[PDB]
């Protein structure tokens, strides 16, 4: 509707007989491949994530927010966990870090 | 032809012209208004030919090569149900946009949707696999990720036969 | 010639392949709009008769 890519803002200019438009957008660049998975499974239940997907540098899995690359530790604050470990296909086995259990050792 | 009628028709000053300026008008925005409707990706999206969508099955979408201007199979059953010169002074100009291209459009259109999702159209086309597409597009309207992965293979066949019944649809329905 | 519709693409699809922005661009655009014509007014009576 206002400009290609997704719209920040928009200002009006005076012309003759119109009106111009500058629309202000953001478009995303300079993108990297991944590897995906719909969820994670830790002690046979599945997460996944609350804003985000999960992806993996090659080695380690990591959350990240879906429109710019800021990878994140999976936590059990990031993820909510819905059902036993068995009826999603694509699920990767890996760590749900806790930030509870260092605390209290 | 008659130039005796001709010349009585000068008399009369500029409407002869007023009348083709204003058919010439309306016939170049019929080829702008095809043009704004399909002619609305950067580049022509091709869909993988290993066809693996979670079990999706956009099969009757998606053209055929082997079908004329390789058309999907509800395309052609749409330009079978619509099919139903110059004497003097009328001349019919062909449209800028061929069929087989506004095929492609929308083949372009589709294939980008069904690998990218709605990316391509704010930028780089980015590849997501579908089921985790249909995911996002659940979150958009109130439901979490994991009703649609609990219920993948339910929704997908809810999918494909809801496909099957346009097709039906079609094929019959006058 | 006959037109070519744009630039061939193959995006990299598979069943755990994404791809992330890791950054951005931000495009103003412009978009010119008419929203009014010359306020004209002929005198039938004097156009015709004058």
């Amino acid at each position: 509707f206002c400009g290609k890519g997704y719209h920040l803002m928009s200002f009006p200019q005076s012309a003759p007989h119109g009106v111009v438009f500058l629309h202000v957008t953001y478009v995303p660049a300079q993108e990297k491949n991944f590897t995906t998975a719909p969820a994670i499974c830790h002690d046979g239940k599945a997460h996944f994530p609350r804003e985000g997907v999960f992806v993996s540098n090659g080695t380690h899995w990591f959350v990240t927010q879906r429109n710019f690359y800021e990878p994140q530790i999976i936590t059990t604050d990031n993820t909510f966990v819905s059902g036993n470990c068995d009826v999603v296909i694509g699920i990767v086995n890996n760590t749900v870090y806790d930030p509870l259990q260092p605390e209290l050792d | 032809d008659s130039t005796e009628c001709s010349n009585l028709l000068l008399q009369y000053g500029s409407f002869c012209t007023q009348l083709n300026r204003a058919l010439t008008g309306i016939a170049v925005e019929q080829d702008k208004n095809t043009q704004e409707v399909f002619a609305q990706v950067k580049q022509i999206y091709k869909t993988p030919p290993i066809k693996d969508f979670g079990g999706f099955n956009f099969s009757q979408i998606l053209p055929d090569p082997s079908k004329p201007s390789k058309r999907s199979f509800i395309e052609d059953l749409l330009f079978n149900k619509v099919t139903l010169q110059k004497f003097n002074g009328l001349t019919v100009l062909p449209p800028l946009l061929t069929d087989e291209m506004i095929a492609q459009y929308t083949s372009a259109l589709l294939a980008g949707t069904i690998t990218s999702g709605w990316t391509f159209g704010a930028g780089p086309a980015l590849q997501i696999p579908f089921p985790m597409q249909m995911a996002y597009r659940f979150n958009g309207i109130g439901v979490t990720q994991n009703v649609l992965y609990e219920n993948q293979k339910l929704i997908a066949n809810q999918f494909n036969s809801a496909i099957g019944k346009i097709q039906d649809s079609l094929s019959s329905t006058p | 010639y006959t037109m070519s519709l744009g630039a061939e693409n193959s995006v990299a699809y598979s069943n755990n392949s994404i791809a992330i922005p890791t950054n951005f661009t931000i495009s103003v655009t412009t978009e010119i709009l008419p929203v009014s014509m010359t306020k004209t007014s002929v005198d039938c009576t004097m156009y015709i008769c004058g």
